[PDB]
């Protein structure tokens, strides 16, 4: 039961880390391509 | 024009040295620390510069490789392990941090699997403009990946525990192939920061 929970955790954290971080590397990367293309 | 000198007892007080520099607009030295350990090729990285680096830069941009960022990233780092080899040598090895132990193996790691190529070898005698464009990237993406999973709160040491597979894996992109399988060694990278993503779901937990 325990393993079940921290693991069902484990990969909804991995998941709202892996959102958070497209829309960051969107941001960064949006950035990065106006910066080269300035 | 390629012109050796051969000053006495490797001196730059020599007056070969001396007028060599003067009119050259590019300079390769050579050092005899690592010629008499019967390591591979010796070149200080305090020492070699060149003037033409800067056009050069301009010409790998053509191959759309990263000459200038890779060349000044692995000499600062280089700078700093240096630096961190003389504070090392002043206190010790247990007086520094997690990021400059990193310094310091990935100034290892540069040292046996990249500078050093045997000419000898049937892989390493020549080394191609993609190869060590690659190998240069890839370490970068290593160091980069290393990093930023030790601004994550993870040791170093804890960090180099599970990535001896990615290290075996940099140390074995000396011998790789012909001109063939490129795409086997930049998918080996990725693989590589696969692997680092991989560690990262371990350690949580």
């Amino acid at each position: 039961a325990f393993i079940r929970k921290e693991a069902e955790e484990k990969a909804k954290e991995i998941q709202l880390k892996a959102d958070q971080e497209y829309e960051i590397e969107k941001t960064n990367i949006v950035r990065n391509e106006t910066n080269n293309i300035d | 024009i390629v012109a050796a000198v051969s000053p006495a007892g490797g001196d730059f007080s020599d007056p070969v040295t001396t007028a060599t520099l003067g009119i050259t607009q590019v300079f390769w030295g050579l050092d005899k620390k690592l010629a008499q350990r019967k390591h591979f090729p010796s070149i200080n990285t305090s020492v070699s510069y060149s003037k033409y680096t800067n056009v050069l830069n301009k010409f790998y941009d053509s191959n759309y490789p990263e000459f200038p960022v890779l060349r000044d990233r692995m000499k600062e780092i280089l700078s700093n392990a240096e630096e961190l080899e003389q504070v090392v040598q002043l206190v010790g090895k247990s007086a520094l941090s997690d990021s400059d132990k990193i310094t310091l193996d990935v100034a290892t790691l540069i040292k046996e699997d990249f500078l050093q190529q045997n000419g000898y070898s049937t892989y390493d005698a020549f080394c191609p403009i993609w190869k060590t464009f690659d190998m240069m990237r890839a370490f970068i993406s290593y160091h980069d990946e290393a990093q930023k999973a030790v601004a994550n709160g993870a040791n170093w040491s804890k960090l180099a525990d599970s990535t001896g597979d990615v290290k075996h894996a940099v140390s074995s992109s000396k011998f790789f192939e012909p001109s063939r399988g490129e795409k086997e060694v930049h998918g080996e990278f990725e693989k590589l920061l696969s692997t680092m993503q991989e560690r990262f779901a371990e350690s949580t937990d």
